Order: structure tokens, then C-alpha cells, then sequence
């Protein structure tokens, strides 16, 4: 009765963010501690002004911050996937297995998922200096954040990152400064010279969003410098991971079976939140994705463009993701979920 | 007519035994989940909000808001009793929580508390005897200390950290002889250091996994007839009480805490070798062979501490409002 | 659905839970408390049902269906209110995801046609007999779970749900022996994924797994067919009731 | 009010925008009811202009505040059309509440106020006449409505009854133009619709007499660019308030 | 929206075990004082006011206002179970009140009721065995029947009447074979007649004074290891339960019901002869020599009756409001 209040708070932490996942993510009005309305789509800034105080939920936010400083993206994955992990654990503890029996099941499934991933990579970044290969490939990071002028920001950030770049790596995400000249005209933004993006918004509230999108953009260039392996985005890799983990769980006997199958059904909660944020029915598209991934397409994902539940290849469409950005996402999400699964009977402390 | 009121009247004869026993049982049911590997951490949020995963007895009893005054006592007396032995709490609080429950039956049946405690004393003597005849004393080679440190590090951190710190603690003591998760790692390393130190000091690594609790309870029951009259009801409440450690060990690993204990008591009676609780399959296992070791400085004091505290909390007639 | 196919599942859940444990050789008595003095102890599902005033039309229909089955086939009358409370309990997890009752009824009625294909297959002659215990239920469940790997549709989750709902019969034959329903049902699943182990059931008196070709429990394949038909029909007769309105005549 | 997350929050924001528009509606038009807003100094301000009412009004609700900021932004650069903008915005929000009470979802209502608005500004830039001018006093919202519904009839999918509600939500500007003069709107609008079905792409409400009148000949003119900017700003305000899912009020 | 309420929901899984066990324990604590000589009568005032000293189980359970429905059951099933044996109530209700209490411990510990009752069955079999090996079968001379009638008449009336009716009942059966205190004398004579008749019918006068309860509990405990797994917890709750009869026998005579029982269990383990409770000095006594005898038709059925009722009242999941 005390491990269910933790899960019932990590759920409510994952529901105020789930609705801001895909490019079609909602856009909520976060009143600032200073009372300044900046309606923002970013779901890492939401946590800054939400200040979740329930300690069980605070650990998922700490894992989200770890993902925000280890890599630059996947902040929602870390708290929309850990939320599914715990929602399904509560759906599994009531069967009665124990906290102990589902934690190690999740750990086995996470070890499995980190060995499936390097077999899901389907692209790379052959030349990290070719400007179209740095724009068309860095698009998805901004597209997920700022749908619309996804390719203009893509190119304008590709220019900045490729310019200040040695022959060995050493990309510095703090090198690219971002000016915020309160002009008018998004297109008027450019890259001066260490670089700098002038980022001429219109009202100093529709370029702060663009400033966060630039953050998420260049953060994808940094990780792309460390690991070139790229995995299909838009639920493709998630559905494939879920399929293979379900298979592994079906082969393996014992009580870990249930936790492994729940870890797969927790991976299915990424394309479910991707579709539920677009109007299409979630079950329709999860079935249409599992049925094309069984044939062996391995690269098909959600089609955000259409109105009805639709499937589309993500390699030929160019909506990819980054390998490290999902490796660390799954790792930190599992570690966060198993942590607040251990914690029972949150006691108050003694006044020091 | 000034000052004619005889105030200060609380807790008469049982009203205090009931209160103290309920407080001890509550403190047991709070720490019952954190015993052994596959246990369960606790949060301990402060006023500022500094969470602290704290699966152990010392840091818990020393830092948690214990409302009941009797439980506050049992914690102030149990914390100050595990710095001469290193770490044996979370077993003290439980065993006390059964010396005080297995006695509530006979006390409610109409027995006098100072009759059980005589049985507690005789049972403690026989338990110390059986523990001095069961100590396996072997050389403190790096191999054994690996086990004596791994079994005490898996107790505080999972097998990811408790499989890289064993080497660091058995090679930081073999070179001296002649964030909310850094506090956790620091305390686990200080407790593995204390465990390997206590193993080095005496040289006895008496088996664990509840094997000695089972073998110490059954020798008592085989010794009960030869003690005395109503004293026998103190060695049959100190026998079923050094029997929760296997029970709670099985309970924390998702097993029925009556089938595993029965299998252990049967397999111990067949082969005569002291057998413990396998935390993965629930079947009995030989803790000496598998490589789980307790300390003859921790279970030698787990008897004195538990018996002293339980006898003292059984020997109370009134709880009165002092100044 | 809405609050009418979820207020008909709680009536079915209530009726099943009242008798769920009155099943097996290790039955567990229940106390029937009359107005004046009360207690009369009976481990017979029918009497318990014929003596509690439910007053709810859904529950009144489950009681009615159960009595008819009892006065038609005799045996398999407390395995009908179960598998209809259990198959409804799993239906609610899809009526909460905005899935029309027509879709689950098109899945239940589709699982049934495959439910009565392995009972015809795992039967033994001398009509025919079907392995008792939980063997027949776990065999049907595994067969449906293997047939549901080529569904590629939205009526694929309700298909597996019915399969995993034919486990409340072993889940209770294990719960009445004191054993752990989880650690034992997983072993049953494991046993049933093999080639010939289609008759492995639960020893209803010891709480251990025994091949029913060696324990000797067998149920006629006319009280295991009417049971499943009646269950999956009371599960689609209480799922297609959109409104409970007044009536004058 | 619930105003928790999703449909409840959207309905709350819609009601707040309805309130903030209802506080300015009667001011629309050449001759419109005044408003007597008094500050904290005891000054009596009578002004029949929507700009000077929103700059003197306490906006303590977030959605209302965003709508008022977009209205002030329109008033700052363009001038004309700071109450028609908020009127169109609140009407767009009012006419999708019956569709957002179900699970239609805002993301789809947003891909109906952007296709329809782009099409309407295309129609304006195609039908405008010469600097380019279009007949005001209605006569556009009564034509853009006829065009948008006749086009939405040819849309297979969910955007049919959303563009068809976008179109129906334009009839308010030619409605309160005559509801402010007291002209029995449900008759002048019927005449305008009947006269826009046949022909008369410049027929709008007349204010000198209770009848429809060709507004291009009557030289009641509106700059095409101003109408396009007002339509785009109103649609963007709508989309903003429709694209809001929760209100994260920082605890401190 | 007619008829949408799922009514009739009471007593879920334990809510009924707790209720039934508390009712059985209350019925035990009501009849606990009337067991054995030196017992205690009860009043049983009717509506008109006819008082009736009624120290026995049959007339009490059959005529008293039993409020709790479960206790009403246990009395309707216990009264209808002592007309095939003559008189063995007041021991049924007590033993049931311990089979249901000594099981509440293990059940609250997390056991399933249908696991204890298996142990109850095995223990009943071993108890019937030990009772068929302890029956002392001797001639029914007028001397022995004097004892078998005096021990059953002192149970219902004091030693003033129970020393003049023994002759009248042993000479009214040796001639047939081949006011609120007249009802009391009539019932005591009908119960001495039934006792001497049951002694004549089989010829076994198996010792009483709780000696067979003690010797039947200790043989069980010596047989516990050889039964099964968690079934052992049914032969260790059917052993400490056939141990209240000596306990309550000592309690009714103003003795501490743990010292006398310990002395009896020790003296029985030393000399191996089944020893009972002396109701005058509290010291153990040999019931066979002193001349107190039970019947092998009353204690052969005290096991079946108690076990059946206790197993049935342990095997309840719900208590539901019927019509
Ligand atoms: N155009 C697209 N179509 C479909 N799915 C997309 C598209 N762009 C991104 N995605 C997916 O949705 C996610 C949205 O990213 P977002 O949740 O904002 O960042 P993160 O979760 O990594 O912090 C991407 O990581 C990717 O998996
Ligand atoms: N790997 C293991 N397997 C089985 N039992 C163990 C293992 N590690 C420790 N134990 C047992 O758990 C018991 C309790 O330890 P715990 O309460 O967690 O810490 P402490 O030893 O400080 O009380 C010890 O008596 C020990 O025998
Ligand atoms: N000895 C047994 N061991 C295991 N299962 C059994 C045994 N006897 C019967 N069963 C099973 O118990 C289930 C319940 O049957 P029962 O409780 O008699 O009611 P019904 O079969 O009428 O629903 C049946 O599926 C039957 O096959
Ligand atoms: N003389 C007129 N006859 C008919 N309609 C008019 C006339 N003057 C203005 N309008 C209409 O009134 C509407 C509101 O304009 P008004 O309130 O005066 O300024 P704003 O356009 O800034 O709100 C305009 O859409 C315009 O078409
Ligand atoms: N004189 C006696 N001394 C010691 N014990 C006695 C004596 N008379 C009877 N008892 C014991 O008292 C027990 C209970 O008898 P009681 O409950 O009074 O009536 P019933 O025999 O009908 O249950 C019997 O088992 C018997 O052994
Ligand atoms: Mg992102
Ligand atoms: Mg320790
Ligand atoms: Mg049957
Ligand atoms: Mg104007
Ligand atoms: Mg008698």
C-alpha cells in the first residue's frame, strides 16, 4: 500500500508530459515562479517549473536530469518509459510476484535491450561535416520540438556546428552562443562568429522555444560525434525492441517471464504516446506496427502526417534517432524505475 | 481546599506490557522488509527534502521519525549497541520483536514476566554454548574474506556494486594488517570494512543465511526438558524467536515463510549439518559450502543485545508521566 | 463501452467471487446468514446462488444461466459462473481503451470457435473424455495463445485475454490446496508449451503438477463443451446490453 | 470548473476567452455601445474602441491573457482590427467546444484552422480588387464562410465538420455589426447568406438602414492586407488556446 | 435506471475467519469454568424466572441465549453430537476453541486454512491410534463401575449428592444388564447412567483427569517430524489444543495453569505412565490408580467431533446474507 502510492505519483508525473512527446505534442502554459506566461512545448522546462515534491517522483526527475546532462535529448523517454515501467509493475505486483521478482526481471530485460539495440542501427553519419548530411540528419531533433520550420532550423544549426569543429572531435556545446535580438522574422536568423546564432524571433517568447530547440539540436550534434550509429525514430526501434524482448521472454521460463513481457509492453508505450498525441487511435496503430514489424520491415514507424492510423518507413523518410541517445535513455529509465520500486514506506527523517 | 488530586496514573500492569509489546512489534514490522539481500530500501526524506536510500538498521534507527516513545527507546538502545560489534541491527529489532511476541502468548495466558526472562537467560546461555561449538575457525586468506565481504556488501547494495567493492575492501584491509547514492556506497563500504575486520580479529566465520538461527533454536528445544519448571516457557519463546531470521529471509525473497522453514528444519534434522535459506529457489542450502558467512562477533552479541533489551522491556509495570 | 457494460461486469465479478472458491475437491464452505438466526454452511455453489437475493438483472442472468446449465447437464455449473466472471473481468480492460463491445464480442465469439477445436483434439475416446484438473483449460489457453500470434488486428488483445482467462480454473484448484498460484501456474504454462504435455493438470488435493494420464481425472467432453459455450455466451450476452431501462407490460 | 488536463482544461480556456470577448463584443462597429471602465483614481473613461478597453482591463486568467496579448500585438503594428481579431478568436474557440467535448483532439482542430485559414487568405488575395481593397461590413465573412463551407463539403475526413465550423464561426463579424445596431441579426444574416449563394461577393450589412447593401459600391472599404493579418492573427490565437493542454502553476 | 446495486458483500476471506474464531473463542470462554469437578454452575433464567443450576454442556448449549450466529452453529452442531456418545460436551467447545486459536497464529502468519486441516486430520489419526493403544480394558465389576459413576456424578453435583447416587446408579444398571435442584439431580443421574452404560458396552475405562489429553499431545509432538511439510503446523496446533483440558482442569481448581501442566508433562516423561491433574493439591496423579476413568466411547468421539467442527469452521471464505 506504500509502493502503490509511489507508482501512482510516477504515473501522474508521466501524464503531464506524455502529452508533449511527438512533433504533435501539446503545448502547455507553465506559469513561472515570477508570473511570466511562456507557453512552452519542451517537457524538460516543464519539470523546472513544476517542482515535483513527492520524493518517489523526484527520483525519475533526477534520472531525467542525468539524461539531460549525459546526452542532450530523450528527456521524455526517461520519464514516459519509466512511467510505463511502473504502471505495468503495479499491474504485476497485484498478481503478487514481489518487488524483488520484477526488479531483476526488468534488469534482465534491460540487459537484453542493450544487446538488441546495436542490431537495430540502420544508418550512420559518414561525414559529420557535409552540410546536407548534418541538416537532413539533425532535423528530427528539432522537428520533435518545433514542428513547422523544422528544416530551416536544421540547416541554420548545421551551419553553426559544422563551422566550429576540429579534426578530432572536441565539439563544445557551450561554444555555440545563442543571441536573442528581439527583432522580427524567423528567417532573418543567421550564424556569426566559437560561433553564435542571432536567432531573431518576434516577441522574445517565440524564440525562447527556438532557443531550446537549438539546444536540443546542437546536443544531437555532440552525441553524433561520439556515436555515429543511428536508429530509426518514430516508434520503429521501440516496436522492434518490444517484439524481440517479448520473444526472449516467451523463451525464458520462470517468474522473470512476466517482468520481461511487461518491459516489452512498456516499450510499446512510446509509439502509443506518439500516436495518442496525433488524434489517431493507439490500438489501431500499435497493431499496424506489430503486424508490419513481424514480416521484418524493421524500420517502419508512425506516420504523423496522415489523419488515420498509418505506417511509414523511417529510414527512407529520414526520421532517425541517435543510438547513444536511446541506450542511455533505456538505461536511466530502467535504473529510475527499479529504484523507486525498491523504496517502500517513505519515512520522514530526524531534524539534524 | 487546595491540591487534593492524585494525578499521574497510566498503564497498569498489562496496560504497559501491551503498549511496549505493540511498540516493539511495530518497530519490527517496519524493519522487517530490509533484512538480507533482496531486501528493500527506505526513503528518509528530511525537512529540506534530501532523500536517502538507506537499507540498513543503524542509519535507519538513528535517523527516522519514531513516534512511539517505547520504539524510540528500543532504537536508542539498539543503535548504541551495534558499535561494539560493527553491524547486527535489523536482526536485533526483529528478534526482540519475537521475544516480546512469543512471550505475549504465555503472559496473556497468566504467566509472570519475571518467569519468562529466567527462561530467556537459560536459553541465552545454551545459545552461546551452541554458537561456541558451531564456529568454523579457518585462516583469513583472501578467498574467505572475499566471501565475508561479499555477503556483507550485497546486504547494503545490489549485486552490481556489491561485486566490484568486495575486491576494494578485501585489498584495503589486507594492506593494513600485521548524491543520494554516494552516502549509500560510503556506508556499504564502511560496513564491509567492519565485517572483514571482525572476521580477521577473531578468525571465526560462523555460517549465515539463518542456518545458525535454525540450528540454535532446535538445540534449545532439545534442551528444554532439562532446564526447570515454568522456566521452560522462556526457552520455547527464545527458540521460536531465533527463527524469524530464516522466516523473514524467506519472506523477503517472495516465498511462503512456513514451507521453506519446514524444509530447512527437516533437512537440518536429516543430515545434521547446519543449513540455511537459499534466497533464489527457497530450497535449503549449506551456507558453509555456498560461501555465506556471519561473524562470531555479531551473532555472539545478537544474543546478549536482544535478550537484554527484551528482558528489560518485559520487566515494566507502569509507564508514568515524569517531569 | 460506458457505465452499463462496466456495471454488468461488476455484477458478474461479484457473483463469480462469491463462489470462486467453492470449486475443486478441496472446496471451501460458505456461511449463509438468514434474517433471524442465520448460519447454514454449504460448499455447494448452486444453493448459495439459489439463496442470495441479487436483485441485479445482470447477476440475475448469471444465476439464471447457471441454474439452467445445472438442470441440463448437472456437473460443470460452478465453472460457468466462473469463466463468465473471469472472461468479463478481462473485457473491462478493453472497454476502458474505447473499444466498442462489438469488437470484443467479435473476438470472444471468434475465440470460442477456436476454443472448441482443441477439446475435439485433446480428447480421448470412451463419446469422448477430456483431461480434468486444469489440464484442459491450460491446453486450450496455450492453443489460443499460439493461434493469436497470426492475428494482425485490433481484435488480437481480446483474443489473448480470453485464453489467459481460462486459467481461473487452475488458479483456484491451486489456491484451495494452499499452494502458491503464481509459482505453480507458471510451471503449468512451461509444461504446456511442449509437444505431448497437453494432459498435465493440477492435483486438486495435494497442490502439485501431475500428468492426468497418470492421476486419472477425466471430464466428459459434453460438460466441458457446454461449459465453454455457456461461458462465452453469457460473456457476450452481458457485453451487448447497452442500457437497462424501465418496462411496462 | 475542473480545468485539470485535456478536455477540461480546453473547455476552461475556451470559456475564459468567451468571457474576455464578451467584455468587448458590443464595442464592435462604427456605432457601438461604450464601456465605462474606472481606474483606481476615480476617473471615468468612456471609450468605444476595443484597443483602449483591453489596455485598461485586468487579465488574471492565462488563456484570456494570451488572447489579450495577441490582440494588443495586432493593435500595435496594424491599428484597425483589434476587436474583430479577439471576436474571431473567441468565436473559433466557441464553435469547436461541441467537437472538443468528444475525443476529436486539438491536434486535429489545429490542422483545420491552418488549412482553412491559408485557404481563406488565398481566397482574399484572389478576390481582392484595387492598395488592394475588399468590401467590409461583413461581405467577406459572409463570402469566406460560403467559400469555406462549399469547399469543406469536398473534404473526406474529420476536417469537413471543422472547416465547416470554422466557416460558420466567421458569420459573427457580420452578425454583431448588426446586433450592435439592433437590426434583428437572424434576418439580415439570412438575406446576406441568400444573396451570397447566388452572387454578390461584396454584399454586407448596411448600418444606415436595416437591409443588405453592396458594400463595395457603398465605399465601406477594408484593406485586403489588414483583413488577411486579422484573420491570421485570430486563427493563430485560436490555435494557441486550442494547443494548450495544462496550466503548470509553479508552487512558489 | 432500475436495480443497479450489487448488494450482499460481507466478511472477505479473513473477515470471516476472524469472526468465526472470535465466536468460537467466546463460546469457549463461556463454558471454560464448568469443566470438571470444582467447576461452576450457571443460572439460565427463563422469561417467567425459573432459575436452573445447570453445570453441564448439553443443557447449557441447548437452552442459553447464544447471540453470535457462529456460536449458535457450534452449539447446534455440538448438542446434536453428544447423543451418540452420552456426554462429552464442555470439552468439545473448549478443544474447538483451541484448534481455532492455535491455528489463528499460523493463519495470521500467512498459512492457508486447508493446510492446517490436513494436519488436523493426520493428528486425529495418530490420536485415535494412541487412544486405541492406551485403553485399559478390565472387567465391569461393581468396584470399577463405582469409580466410573462417581467420576461422572461429581462432575454434575457436589460430593454430598455425588456420593449417595453412585450406589443408586451402579445398582440400577447391574439389575438391567444380561424445584430447581430436582432437575439437576435428575440430569446428573441420567448422565451417570449413560456413563456407566458406555463403560459396560465396550469395556474400556481409559483414564481421565486430563491424563489422556497430555499423553495424546506428547505422542503427537513425537510424531510431528514424520508427517509432511506444512502439514506439521496442523499436528502442532492439534497438540497444544488437546492440552487445555489439563490446563482448564487446573484453572478451575485455583491453580496456575502453567506450573501444574509443566509438572504433569515432566512426570509423564519421566515414568512414562499417563498422569493426570490432582484437583486438590495441583500435583500430578496417576488417574488409573486414584480411580478416575473416562470412556473409550466419549474420548473416541471427542476427537471426531472437535476435528470435524473445527475443520468446517476453518473452511469458510465468506459469510453472506441469505434469504
Ligand atoms: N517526424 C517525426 N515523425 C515521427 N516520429 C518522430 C518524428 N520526429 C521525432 N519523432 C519521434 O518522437 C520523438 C520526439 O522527441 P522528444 O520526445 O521531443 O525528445 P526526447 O524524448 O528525446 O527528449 C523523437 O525522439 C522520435 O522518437
Ligand atoms: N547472500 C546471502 N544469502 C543468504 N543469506 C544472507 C546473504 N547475505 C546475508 N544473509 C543473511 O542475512 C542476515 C541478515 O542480514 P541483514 O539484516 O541484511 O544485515 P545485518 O547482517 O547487519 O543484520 C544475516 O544473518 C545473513 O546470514
Ligand atoms: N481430484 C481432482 N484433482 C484435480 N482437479 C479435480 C479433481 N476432481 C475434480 N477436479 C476438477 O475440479 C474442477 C471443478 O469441479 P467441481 O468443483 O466439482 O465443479 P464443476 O466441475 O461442476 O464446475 C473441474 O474442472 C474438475 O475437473
Ligand atoms: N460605415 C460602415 N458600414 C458598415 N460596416 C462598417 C462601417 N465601418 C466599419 N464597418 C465594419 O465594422 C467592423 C469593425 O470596425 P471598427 O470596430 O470600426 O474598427 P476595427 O476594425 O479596428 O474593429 C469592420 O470589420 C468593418 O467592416
Ligand atoms: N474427580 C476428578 N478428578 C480429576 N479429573 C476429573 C474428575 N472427574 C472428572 N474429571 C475430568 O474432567 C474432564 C471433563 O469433564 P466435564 O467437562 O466436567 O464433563 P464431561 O466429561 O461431560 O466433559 C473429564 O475428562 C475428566 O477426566
Ligand atoms: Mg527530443
Ligand atoms: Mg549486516
Ligand atoms: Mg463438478
Ligand atoms: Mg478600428
Ligand atoms: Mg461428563
Amino acid at each position: 500500500e506504500a509502493v502503490y502510492r509511489n507508482i501512482q505519483a510516477c504515473k501522474e508525473l508521466a501524464q503531464t508530459t506524455r502529452t508533449a512527446y511527438g512533433p504533435n505534442g501539446m503545448n502547455k502554459m507553465v506559469i513561472n515562479h515570477l508570473e511570466k506566461l511562456f507557453v512552452t512545448n519542451d517537457a524538460a522546462t516543464i519539470l523546472r517549473e513544476l517542482e515535483v515534491q513527492h520524493p518517489a517522483a523526484k527520483m525519475i526527475v533526477m534520472a531525467s536530469h542525468m539524461q539531460e546532462q549525459e546526452v542532450g535529448d530523450g528527456t521524455n523517454f526517461v520519464l514516459v518509459f519509466a512511467g510505463a515501467l511502473l504502471e505495468l509493475a503495479e499491474e504485476l505486483l497485484r498478481i503478487g510476484l514481489s518487488v524483488s521478482e520484477v526488479i531483476e526481471g526488468y534488469e534482465i530485460a534491460c540487459r537484453k535491450a542493450h544487446e538488441i539495440l546495436p542490431n537495430l542501427v540502420c544508418c550512420s553519419a559518414k561525414n559529420l561535416r557535409d552540410i546536407d548530411e548534418v541538416s537532413s540528419l539533425l532535423r528530427t531533433s528539432i522537428m520533435s520540438k518545433q514542428y513547422g520550420n523544422e528544416v530551416f532550423l536544421a540547416k541554420l544549426i548545421a551551419q553553426a556546428c559544422v563551422s566550429i569543429f576540429p579534426d578530432s572531435g572536441h565539439f563544445n556545446v557551450d561554444n555555440i552562443r545563442v543571441c536573442k535580438i528581439l527583432g522580427s522574422g524567423i528567417s532573418s536568423s543567421s550564424v556569426l562568429h566559437i560561433s553564435t546564432i542571432v536567432l531573431r524571433g518576434s516577441t522574445d517568447n517565440l524564440m525562447d522555444d527556438i532557443e531550446r530547440a537549438v539546444d536540443d539540436g546542437v546536443n544531437t550534434f555532440k552525441v553524433l560525434t561520439r556515436d555515429k550509429r543511428l536508429v530509426p525514430g518514430g516508434g520503429a526501434t521501440e516496436i522492434e525492441l518490444a517484439k524481440q524482448i517479448t520473444s526472449y521472454g516467451e523463451t525464458c521460463p520462470g517468474l522473470e517471464q512476466y517482468a520481461i513481457k511487461k518491459f516489452a509492453e512498456a516499450f510499446e508505450a512510446i509509439p502509443r504516446a506518439l500516436a495518442e498525441n496525433s488524434g489517431v487511435k493507439a490500438n489501431e496503430v500499435i497493431s499496424k506496427l506489430y503486424a508490419v514489424h513481424q514480416e521484418g520491415n524493421k524500420n517502419v514507424g508512425l506516420d504523423i502526417e496522415a489523419e488515420v492510423p498509418a505506417v511509414k518507413d523511417m529510414l527512407e523518410a529520414g526520421i532517425l534517432d541517435t543510438y547513444l541517445g536511446k541506450y542511455w535513455a533505456i538505461k536511466l529509465a530502467t535504473n529510475a524505475a527499479v529504484t523507486v520500486l525498491r523504496v517502500d514506506q517513505i519515512i520522514m527523517a530526524k531534524p539534524a | 481546599v487546595k491540591t487534593l488530586n492524585p494525578k499521574a496514573e497510566v498503564a497498569r500492569a498489562q496496560a504497559a506490557l501491551a503498549v511496549n509489546i505493540s511498540a516493539a512489534r511495530g518497530l519490527q514490522d517496519v524493519l522487517r522488509t530490509n533484512l538480507g539481500p533482496k531486501g528493500t530500501m527506505k526513503m528518509l526524506v528530511s525537512g529540506a527534502g534530501d532523500i536517502k536510500l538507506t537499507k540498513d538498521g543503524n542509519v535507519l534507527l538513528h535517523e527516522m521519525q519514531i513516534q512511539h516513545p517505547t520504539a524510540s527507546l528500543i532504537a536508542k538502545v539498539a543503535t548504541a549497541q551495534d558499535d561494539i560489534t560493527g553491524d547486527g541491527t535489523t536482526s536485533n529489532v526483529l528478534i526482540i520483536g519475537e521475544l516480546l511476541k512469543q512471550a505475549d502468548l504465555y503472559i496473556s495466558e497468566g504467566l509472570h514476566p519475571r518467569i519468562i526472562t529466567e527462561g530467556f537467560e537459560a536459553a541465552k546461555e545454551k545459545a552461546l554454548q551452541f554458537l561456541e561449538e558451531v564456529k568454523v575457525s579457518r585462516e583469513m586468506d583472501r578467498e574467505t574474506l572475499i566471501d565475508v565481504a561479499r555477503t556483507s556488501l550485497r546486504t547494503k547494495v545490489h549485486a552490481e556494486l556489491a561485486d566490484v567493492l568486495t575486491e576494494a575492501v578485501v585489498d584495503s584491509i589486507l594492506a593494513i594488517k600485521k548524491k543520494h547514492t554516494l552516502t549509500q556506497i560510503k556506508d556499504a563500504v564502511r560496513d564491509g570494512l567492519r565485517a572483514v575486520k571482525n572476521a580477521i580479529d577473531d578468525g571465526c566465520v560462523v555460517p549465515g543465511a539463518g542456518a545458525v538461527e535454525v540450528a540454535m533454536a532446535e538445540a534449545l528445544i532439545k534442551h528444554k526438558p532439562s532446564v526447570k519448571g515454568r522456566a521452560q516457557l522462556g526457552v520455547q519463546a527464545f527458540a521460536d524467536a531465533l527463527l524469524i531470521i530464516p522466516k523473514v529471509l524467506a519472506q523477503n525473497s517472495g516465498f511462503d515463510l512456513q514451507e521453506t522453514l519446514v524444509k530447512i528444519q527437516a533437512e537440518h534434522s536429516e543430515s545434521g549439518q547446519l543449513v540455511g535459506v537459499d534466497l533464489n529457489t527457497g530450497e535449503p542450502m549449506v551456507a558453509a559450502e555456498v560461501g555465506v558467512w556471519d561473524n562470531y562477533c555479531v551473532k555472539k552479541q545478537l544474543l546478549h543485545s536482544c535478550t537484554v533489551i527484551a528482558t528489560n522491556i518485559l520487566l515494566v509495570d507502569e509507564i508514568m508521566r515524569a517531569g | 463501452g460506458r457505465k452499463v457494460q462496466s456495471g454488468n461486469i461488476n455484477a458478474a465479478k461479484t457473483i463469480a467471487d462469491i463462489i470462486r472458491t467453492c470449486l475443486g475437491p478441496k472446496s471451501m464452505m460458505k456461511m449463509l446468514l438468514d434474517p433471524m438466526g442465520g448460519i447454514v454452511m454449504t460448499n455447494d455453489g448452486n444453493a448459495i446462488l439459489r439463496e442470495i437475493q441479487v436483485q441485479h438483472p445482470a447477476a440475475k442472468s448469471m444465476i439464471e444461466i447457471s441454474r439452467t446449465q445445472d438442470e441440463e447437464v448437472g456437473d460443470g455449473t460452478t465453472s460457468v459462473i466462473i469463466l463468465a466472471g473471469e472472461m468479463l473481468s478481462v473485457a473491462e480492460h478493453f472497454l476502458e481503451q474505447q473499444m466498442h463491445p462489438t469488437v470484443v464480442i467479435s473476438a470472444y465469439r471468434k475465440a470460442l470457435d477456436d476454443m472448441i477445436s482443441t477439446l475435439k483434439k485433446i480428447s480421448i475416446p470412451v463419446p469422448q473424455l477430456v483431461p480434468g484438473g486444469g489440464a484442459s483449460e491450460m491446453a486450450v489457453a496455450h492453443a489460443l495463445t499460439e493461434k493469436s500470434k497470426a492475428m494482425t488486428g485490433v481484435e488480437q488483445w481480446p483474443y489473448r485475454a480470453v485464453a489467459q482467462a481460462l486459467e481461473v480454473i487452475p488458479r483456484t484448484l491451486i489456491q484451495n490446496c494452499g499452494a502458491s498460484t503464481i509459482r505453480l501456474l507458471t510451471s503449468l504454462r512451461a509444461k504446456h508449451t511442449q509437444e505431448n504435455c497437453e494432459t498435465w493438470g493440477v492435483n486438486g488435493e495435494t497442490g502439485t503438477l501431475v500428468d492426468m494420464k497418470e492421476l486419472g481425472i477425466w471430464e466428459p467432453l459434453a460438460v466441458k463443451l457446454q461449459t465453454y459455450k455457456t461461458a462465452v455466451e453469457t460473456a457476450v450476452l452481458l457485453l451487448r446490453i447497452d442500457d437497462i431501462v424501465s418496462g411496462h407490460k | 470548473t475542473d480545468s485539470s488536463q485535456g478536455i477540461p482544461q480546453l473547455v476552461s480556456n475556451i470559456s475564459a476567452c468567451q468571457v474576455i470577448a464578451e467584455a468587448v463584443r458590443t464595442t464592435l462597429g462604427p456605432r457601438g455601445m461604450d464601456k465605462l471602465i474606472v481606474d483606481g483614481r476615480g476617473k471615468a473613461t468612456i471609450s468605444n474602441d476595443g484597443a483602449t478597453i483591453l489596455k485598461l482591463l485586468d487579465v488574471v486568467h492565462p488563456a484570456a491573457k494570451t488572447l489579450v496579448d495577441i490582440a494588443k500585438s495586432q493593435d500595435a503594428e496594424v491599428g484597425d482590427g483589434t476587436t474583430s481579431v479577439t471576436l474571431l478568436a473567441a468565436e473559433f474557440l466557441k464553435q469547436v467546444k461541441p467537437y472538443v467535448e468528444e475525443g476529436l483532439h486539438p491536434q486535429i482542430i489545429i490542422r483545420a484552422f491552418r488549412t482553412a485559414t491559408q485557404l481563406a487568405v488565398n481566397k482574399i488575395k484572389e478576390i481582392a480588387v484595387t492598395d488592394s481593397v475588399v468590401a467590409g461590413g461583413g461581405a467577406i465573412e459572409m463570402e469566406l464562410s460560403k467559400y469555406l463551407r462549399d469547399y469543406s463539403r469536398t473534404i473526406p475526413g474529420k476536417q469537413q465538420l471543422l472547416i465547416g465550423a470554422y466557416a460558420k464561426a466567421l458569420e459573427i463579424i457580420p452578425r454583431q455589426l448588426c446586433d450592435n445596431a439592433g437590426f434583428d441579426a437572424t434576418n439580415i444574416l439570412n438575406k446576406l447568406r441568400a444573396r451570397h449563394a447566388q452572387g454578390g461577393t461584396w454584399y454586407g450589412v448596411d448600418i444606415n438602414n436595416e437591409d443588405i447593401a453592396d458594400n463595395f459600391e457603398a465605399f465601406v472599404w477594408e484593406p485586403a492586407m489588414v483583413r488577411i493579418n486579422a484573420l491570421t492573427a485570430a486563427s493563430e490565437a485560436a490555435c494557441l488556446i486550442v494547443s494548450v493542454d495544462e496550466t503548470i502553476k509553479n508552487p512558489r
